[PDB]
């Protein structure tokens, strides 16, 4: 048994395999409120909800991100996407799959380059709900 | 655990299947051989404790090609390009696939000849599990009240 | 396996929710007479077998009344008038009891009773107490009492028969308080004796009766343990402390023998679980203010060191933590330090004008 | 006598041993209020309460953290946990055990990986009260 | 004459010598208020009071800090301590001693450890008044 | 304190129990030996003051294997894998268990032969306690008032 | 006894207006103000009060998803016939002891917002109302 | 699947579990399902304290 | 017994919701009995957790992983276990009255 390496990472965006990818990340922050109870020095907290955040980093092989949202954003209609991430390490015990749904992107990078540096593009995003597949 | 001899023998077996030239581990053989011969050895091993029971180990493995006729230098590049295919991502020993983090090779001048040095690094986690002893059942358990 | 479908409804009383563990208050008394041979446990005063003699009836009456509460349980063994000293004791061994009084208190019986009490309290780890008149043995188990020619109820009583009333007085008192300096109204008259004589007797010898202020009362009621050892200390001399310790020991022995013997293998984790259980029991005892709150229990380093030395380990040098977790084997050794609360007996107060 | 090393650290979460663990940390912050007393230059402070904070870091061997809270969080019911940490150094004088109770987690990490990097997961949390065992 | 080194530092806390200690620090911040006087470009300041701050760093040999305050804090009673620091360098001209009084601690560290790292504990604090001994 | 000779003797004792080949400390023995023999020595010691009384010490210990027949190179890997088990976490000397922070080994070419070098690092705190002198009782203590 | 989780959260509230579920609700509020008169009794320093009646007030806030509020009363206000509505609010927090449901009857609205929009600002509608009667249902 | 692969002479004396689960079965596919079937109430126990 | 036999035996499945419904029905019957002043309305009916734990350990499954709340909702096969507490009233038979002159 070994810790699963990040090399064996695959990502499907809207049913299309994203061949070029460097990092993937999805996370969930809970919102807590401080509540003080009479007679207790300890300060307990109440759970009020959660917010989802994440980002993707990929090499600038193609103008993939433009075709999805560039035309729609200027018109005023926001598209929502679904992403699936699978991590399958041959050394590890098994493979897990995550279905992250209702994804909205925070920014669009039209062009970025520098002399002597390979193109690299990253795009943060937010999501609402998730579904879980192939537990380990 | 995972003995080093198993890894070394697996690499020798792969090289024996793929290439016809002899493979040697000791220096007297490579000096005595009348033709080009491979040399395979483990260069360095670094062990670092990352858990109470497991260790992080890095292994560097060196493969050398020594052409004795010395007029066959193009064969060196041929052997390099052939070697590059066998060790792409990982190797399989005792059914535990070990990731290959990096591949490095260089051609330098040693003594009066030119030789090819081929290296790669393996990375995996290995652990020791201590023996478990069987305990007797407890009876006649007494306490004294000093105070 | 598969049976007929069935619906059952159960009604039961509310649980008492008291563990009750070992018995707290129980008295044993042996007396020699021809009739009523064998054990006759007396539940209450109204039912007394008529075959008992008049003097034995008066002895029962002396043993009846308790200091604060009536005795919880009274066990009476009837031995024949000429019957051997030994047999009664051996028979009583089967039963469990807390206090023993022999109203005749013949000088022949004192040595055997003392030796038997010592044998149980040391060899068999059974905590029992016996009260006798002129015994000099200062073991913590032995309680010794002396008061001459006490006249109760317009009739004269000897010391030996009055030891039965003294034992009943001791047994009646609850564990929370002590018999020290308590008033008993039955004793109308006592022999005259000065305060200095009482002090001289109490400082070395048995507990005695004194008269002061309104009524005749107990005077510093304590067991006589005049010898001093580093392990036992001074606190072992007081009767209440040793009684509480004996109750604790018997109760923990019952708790141990119930579950933690032979059932599970002994490991350091199992020892920790046992310590936790004993700690919870001690906390529950503290809740009733019988002992101090901050008592601690830990592995006996000295006893385990001695045992390992006996096994030939040769731990001339060895780490303390390794010793505390070494392979003991079949046995487990524990040591506990506790503090026993004592009723207030001496008060000092200073006032400035 | 030597300073106890962090290598010999063991953690039990809800009665289950956490074999994979890198760091553990529990801490207690007091809330103090400035009070100025007439005639005194020194500014004394009053103790008003405390708040508990801590974090755990472990390798991503399994989806341990998902099974505990992932389903319950979306439903709106917050689970509370109990953790025990034991640190036993053979060189040191003894071993100490801490019982940290009523633990609430701040975030949940669904997936995170990068090419060439072993998976690593960390999770902050807050706690109210504690109990102490096996003093040194 | 040489600058006194920090190696030869000794600290007594509540009359008990603290054998394990790495750093000690006590400091005094003055509170100043800006005052503008008519006809003067320079902006003079008025002294209004002071506040005391400091911290201690020591190796985690024993659970020394727990026994002092852990039980009392939960009950709601705050303890106040007195510390003495003596710095005696054989090379230097002399030795100085500081009596820092009415010390209140800001935090309590129940447990902290990491694989391969020796335990280290630090604890900030605040103090009101001081007394000075053995001037140099 | 904790003398170095004790640590060295403990390591020699372990190696003597486990392996049949002779163990030498001086150079003349390893030159004169007719077969493979171990070499054990303390490489470096670094002392750093961290307290008024205690010091932080790091010890690096080197173990070498020199196969003289030179045709037994596989025995080198065998000995390496056997060695890896004995020094997993800590070693016990004068009943003070010393943590082993790192394990490093490498196979290099020295002179005309190949040898195995095995190293590990120990870390512990050691302190000096000065002698305490007994003082006389004080009497005839006088003061003068210069001003 | 008291634990922090038991405090109810407003995220779980829901509202039915005139028997229809209002999904785009932000906050609901209902209150009852008692009318009292000061009375001074001879020989007593303390001033006492007499309770004489109550008046109910409340408000509703909701996102501008659809033109729901117009269809209810827009034409009837012009016609001169004032409508009356019944609202039901149910608060159900899983950690809480239980849900509570209070029905507010005879609701009359104070104002109607035809249009309220500003650039770069999401739309919202707030409407205060006055009520007269209420009933209790499934209170804890 | 392990039995079928054993019948084919693969000789998986040592082999990774994930590789077995994704091995080349061929013509056949093997599946296993664990389900729980609800049963009508047939026996009821109830206790009351006075 | 009559209500259970007539209604709840063999007609509905054994699930947590059905157990809750049966508990509610029993509680409603107790409330009905309350108005006759026979017993007090403080009576409560709930799942007997100890019996369910005994049943699961008799089956032999490992309940360490599942949360304590989950164990109550776990499947219990054909068996159903309930626990209730009531208080039974009585007529006044002994009266003590003291007056202060």
């Amino acid at each position: 048994r070994n810790v699963m390496s990040g090399t064996w990472g695959e990502l499907w965006l809207d049913g299309n395999k994203v061949a070029e990818v460097k990092k993937f990340q999805a996370k969930m922050e809970f919102t807590k409120e401080d509540i003080i109870i009479a007679g207790q020095m300890g300060t307990d907290t109440k759970y009020m909800g959660y917010k989802g955040k994440g980002s993707i980093t990929l090499y600038h092989v193609s103008s993939r991100m433009h075709k999805l949202i560039g035309e729609k954003i200027k018109r005023g209609s926001e598209p929502r996407f679904v992403a699936i991430s699978k991590l399958n390490d041959p050394d590890s015990y098994g493979a897990e799959r995550i279905a992250v749904k209702n994804i909205a992107f925070d920014d669009l990078t039209l062009a970025d380059w520098e002399v002597g540096v390979k193109g690299e593009i990253e795009a943060p995003f937010t999501f609402t709900e998730y579904d879980f597949l192939d537990i380990i | 655990m995972l003995k080093y001899k198993e890894i070394l023998e697996t690499i020798i077996e792969i090289l024996k299947k793929n290439f016809t030239e002899s493979i040697f581990i000791d220096d007297e053989s490579v000096q005595g051989s009348e033709g080009s011969c491979f040399f395979v050895s483990i260069l360095s091993v670094i062990c670092t404790p990352v858990m109470l029971n497991t260790n992080n180990k890095d292994i560097v493995i060196s493969i050398k090609y020594l052409p004795k006729p010395q007029s066959k230098s193009i064969r060196m590049y041929e052997i390099s390009d052939e070697l590059n295919k066998l060790f792409n991502r990982n190797i399989k020993v005792t059914d535990r696939k070990l990731n290959i983090t990096k591949l490095e090779q260089s051609i330098k001048k040693e003594e009066s000849i030119y030789v090819l040095n081929f290296t790669f690094t393996l990375n995996y986690l290995d652990s020791v599990y201590e023996e478990d002893v069987v305990y007797e059942n407890m009876k006649e358990i007494n306490l004294n009240l000093g105070e | 396996a598969i049976g007929l479908p069935s619906i059952n409804i159960s009604f039961k009383e509310l649980a008492t929710t008291v563990k009750e563990r070992s018995a707290r208050g129980i008295i044993a008394m042996v007396l020699k007479d021809a009739k009523a041979l064998g054990l006759n446990e007396i539940h209450e005063k109204e039912d007394i077998p008529v075959d008992l003699s008049a003097e034995n009836k008066e002895y029962i009456n002396l043993a009846l009344m308790g200091n604060v509460n009536t005795p919880n349980k009274l066990l009476v063994y009837v031995i024949e008038g000429e019957a051997d000293i030994q047999t009664a004791l051996d028979f009583l061994e089967t039963k469990e009891f807390n206090y023993l009084c022999m109203p005749k208190a013949v000088e022949a019986d004192k040595t055997a009773i003392k030796n038997w009490i010592i044998k149980l309290r040391d060899i068999d780890k059974v905590k029992v107490k016996a009260v006798l008149g002129k015994v000099v043995g200062n073991h913590e188990g032995i309680i010794n009492f002396t008061t001459e020619d006490v006249l109760v109820g317009e009739k004269k009583y000897s010391v030996d028969e009055f030891t039965s009333r003294v034992a009943g007085l001791i047994a009646g008192t609850p564990l929370s308080q002590s018999v020290t300096y308590t008033k008993l109204s039955d004793v109308v008259d006592i022999p005259k004796m000065t305060k200095v004589d009482a002090e001289s007797r109490v400082n070395k010898g048995e507990l005695i009766l004194i008269k002061e202020a309104g009524a005749i009362r107990i005077a510093r009621g304590v067991n006589s343990l005049t010898e001093l050892t580093a392990e036992k200390g001074e606190m072992f001399q007081k009767i209440k402390i040793v009684d509480t310790l004996d109750i604790i020991h018997s109760d923990i022995r019952k708790v141990i023998i119930d579950d933690y013997i032979g059932k599970v293998t002994n490991s350091y984790d199992n020892k920790c679980l046992l310590i936790v259980a004993i700690k919870s029991y001690l906390e529950e005892l503290e809740k009733s203010a019988l002992i101090e709150s901050d008592s601690t229990v830990e592995i006996d380093f000295e006893a385990q060191k001695s045992y390992l030395k006996s096994k030939g380990v040769d731990l001339s040098y060895m780490t303390l933590q390794e010793i505390k977790e070494a392979n003991t084997g079949s046995k487990v050794f524990l040591k506990a330090k506790i503090k026993v609360l004592d009723a207030m007996e001496d008060i000092d107060l200073s006032i400035e004008i």
